């Protein structure tokens, strides 16, 4: 790990929060009739594949234009939560003078976030999967080179592993995905060796939907792998029941803690060694 | 004899002179024994056999009924003619009793405060002899034939284990992984032995009339595959290179380590350099064997001449192993006999067998 070769090399301080966006009051109707319609009805029954719905849940909670199909534009950014916190951010760093990573798992909620950082002033660069592999370089170099360039779009799975994004100093993961590990490179690409400066990870979440459960499904795997690489011993968070089941809306109110802070809420050998370690490994 | 004790003596001839050929004289003078008698105990069929490899006073007879018994084959009486006593057993009221019969028994080399016992009822029980009671068990998907432990390992203590599945279970004693398999046989590996020079060397015999020799070290499969012809019926290996005409049901190396015999159901013993696989050809005419599972035979040591003991029908054939001439017939059992194991301090053999017995061979004179 990082813990018994630090004092070999440098490594600036990594901090990260996880905001939990509360849903429009429009995005929190579309999700609560999908969850209401007879579609999940016929998921729990069986007779469709689950998938799609998640697929659905999804882009709903990433913006409902992408589940339903002037200032009412494709992809206004009012309509949905965690586009909100997205503006309030964007324009925080910017009057900041910091550079931003942005990310997305799903391409088309990409697309809408370029309309959006079109529809305001902020220079931009995009490189995804459709973007030519040959020209992939440039743009990369060109975003670190110079500052004259705010933001950098990515999905989280684009590019080469570790592709050199240093230059950004503020990452923002605009919707969590199932793997943990594409999220940890998401954020682990900003910051890696040669960082100068602090980066911090902000992790976009809508809360009591489809992507706490994600975000948590993303924790438990992690813990399972801390559990079989690192350490067996480990303090127990979760329910059977609770981190599986994940076609419901219960967003909060203010007046009780989100799930999350809730299950958070505590934060030769002579024949007698062999023996010995025999009945120890058996009384377990 | 005079002669030998003279030549000792007089230091014409090394002192291991005197003591491998008195060795090899007492065991041409086996006999059933005229003054030594074996507690009885198993209801059934005595399948195995093991004395402790250190000190050899104890031996551990696994039966078909289930139990292990724990006898002290050492005459602490003052009379000529004893009973081999029985110390300990894990009868039918043992909490931890094998539920079906005992195939194989083995004495935790390097120290006898534990020993090991794998059964049809699909389980490796691993037990400590002084409480007597299972430090351990491992389970199986399918029924184990046979089981060994490596006489050699002060580094790794993997168990061997040969069930009716395809695959050689490799169970670590050190914390317990039992997920270790090796693949390359195709029906029940009804033999499995450790090499006693090599300690990561595992041979495995198999219904499918093949030997194998691991390194279970290695990541590519077996080493060496035993081949009657050694390439004068030469194929694409998919079939040929058997070890036997049949199924090939017990596995002995020599004292050394450096040859190994193979007993199978063509009626047939083979003796092979374990560093090749290269069959010897030593002949040992017909050695007659029908078991359906693993059969448990054993070699002298500490002899001018090795033998190997092998059970023949209800009888113990002798046999020189590098020369495969036959010694004699041990005639005292009254059904085949299952398993014999050799005392090598006193040149003594012990004998299981179906009729409920352990007979004990002792040199005359």
């Amino acid at each position: 790990m990082k813990s018994d070769v630090k004092m070999s090399l440098s490594l600036p301080d990594k901090n990260e929060q996880v905001l939990f966006c509360r849903l429009t009051d429009e995005q929190h109707k579309v999700y609560q009739n999908f969850v209401d319609s007879k579609e999940v009805y016929r998921i729990l029954n069986g007779e469709m594949q689950i998938f799609s719905g998640l697929i659905a849940l999804r882009k709903i909670c990433n913006h409902p234009d992408l589940f339903s199909g002037e200032e009412d534009q494709f992809g206004y950014w009012k309509r949905s939560g965690k586009m909100i916190v997205v503006e309030s951010l964007l324009k925080i760093w910017h009057k900041q003078g910091q550079r931003v990573l942005l990310f997305s798992q799903s391409r088309q909620m990409l697309d809408i976030l370029e309309v959006f950082l079109r529809a305001q002033k902020y220079t931009y660069l995009k490189m995804d999967g459709t973007t030519t592999i040959a020209s992939r370089q440039p743009l990369i170099t060109r975003y670190n080179e110079d500052t004259s360039i705010f933001v950098f779009l990515l999905t989280t799975r684009v590019g080469g592993l570790g592709v050199n994004l240093t230059g950004a100093n503020r990452v923002v993961i605009y919707d969590p995905d199932w793997n943990p590990s594409t999220d940890t490179q998401a954020r682990e690409r900003a910051w890696r060796i040669g960082q100068k400066k602090q980066v911090t990870v902000y992790r976009l979440l809508t809360a009591g939907t489809i992507e706490e459960k994600i975000y948590h499904r993303q924790i438990f795997k992690q813990f399972l792998t801390n559990r079989v690489l690192k350490d067996p011993k480990q303090r127990r968070f979760f329910k059977s029941n609770d981190l599986y089941e994940l076609f419901t809306l219960t967003s909060p109110d203010a007046s009780q803690s989100t799930e999350t802070s809730a299950i958070f809420a505590g934060t030769p050998l002579a024949s007698s060694s062999l023996l010995a370690k025999m009945r120890a490994r058996n009384h377990l | 004899m005079l002669g030998f004790l003279s030549a000792r003596q007089t230091g014409l001839e090394d002192p291991l002179r005197l003591r491998r050929a008195e060795s090899t004289r007492r065991v041409l003078g086996l006999e059933l024994n005229k003054d030594r008698d074996v507690e009885r105990i198993h209801g059934g069929g005595i399948n195995t056999l093991d004395i402790e490899p250190v000190e050899g006073r104890y031996m551990l007879s696994g039966g078909s009924d289930g139990v292990i018994v724990l006898y002290d084959l050492e005459n602490s009486s003052r009379q000529s003619y004893y009973t081999c006593k029985a110390v300990c057993s894990i009868g039918r009221d043992h909490p931890d009793v094998h539920r079906y019969s005992v195939e194989t028994v083995q004495w935790y080399p390097h120290d006898t405060g534990m020993f090991t016992s794998s059964s049809f009822d699909k389980t490796l029980k691993v037990w400590d002899t002084n409480t007597l009671q299972t430090a351990d068990v491992f389970n199986f998907e399918e029924t184990v034939y046979s089981h060994h432990m490596s006489p050699v390992s002060t580094k790794h203590c993997l168990v061997a284990v040969g069930t009716r599945g395809p695959k050689v279970q490799l169970c670590d004693l050190k914390s317990g992984s039992c997920s270790h398999i090796l693949q390359g046989h195709r029906q029940e590996i009804l033999a499995v032995s450790w090499s006693p020079r090599y300690d990561y060397i595992l041979a495995t015999a198999s219904a499918d009339s093949r030997v194998k020799l691991w390194d279970v070290r290695r990541a590519s499969g077996c080493l060496i595959t035993l081949d009657q012809h050694n390439g004068k019926k030469s194929q694409a290996v998919e079939s040929a290179n058997t070890a036997h005409n049949g199924k090939v049901n017990g596995l002995c190396f020599t004292s050394d380590g450096l040859h190994l015999l193979t007993v199978g159901t063509d009626n047939r013993m083979r003796l092979w350099n374990s560093s090749n696989g290269e069959n010897t050809l030593v002949n040992y005419g017909k050695v007659c064997n029908n078991s359906k599972k693993g059969l448990k035979f054993t070699v002298s040591c500490g002899c001018s001449s090795e033998f190997v003991f092998v059970p023949y029908g209800s009888t113990i054939a002798v046999y020189t192993v590098y020369s495969g001439e036959q010694i004699t017939m041990l005639k005292g059992h009254y059904k085949t006999v299952d398993c014999c194991v050799f005392q090598s301090n006193f040149q003594e053999l012990y004998s299981g067998s179906r009729d409920c017995n352990i007979l004990a061979w002792v040199p005359s004179l």
